[PDB]
């Protein structure tokens, strides 16, 4: 049994190794996620300036 | 000293896993003290924390 006690940790091994790597997938695609809602933000920042400016026009 | 570095030696003188921080050895003990070195091994990994 020991060389099935080796592929069962040698199985967790390579999940760990599955877990990093798509939380790293998961960080790029945040990141992309981050700068489109940024934009997003800043679309619904600009409306409410240029009420502002016309407003005081 | 000479007991750490002993300990080394035998560290040393071991296998290195790829799959866990854990090393394996082929190790060739007396049947008659089977259960003395169970018990130890009970004790000494009862001692760390792990």
């Amino acid at each position: 049994s020991q060389s099935q006690g080796i592929q069962q940790l040698l199985q967790a091994e390579k999940r760990a190794a599955e877990k990093v790597a798509d939380a790293r997938k998961r960080k790029a695609r945040r990141l992309k996620q981050a700068k489109e809602e940024a934009q997003m933000e800043v679309e619904q920042y600009r409306r409410e300036r240029e009420q502002e400016f016309q407003s005081k026009q | 000293v000479r007991k750490m570095k002993a300990i080394y030696h035998t560290l040393n003188l071991c296998n290195i896993d790829v799959t866990q921080k854990c090393l394996i050895a082929e190790v060739w003990c007396p049947v008659t003290d089977l259960d003395s070195i169970q018990f130890a091994l009970r004790r000494g990994t009862e001692h760390s924390g792990s």
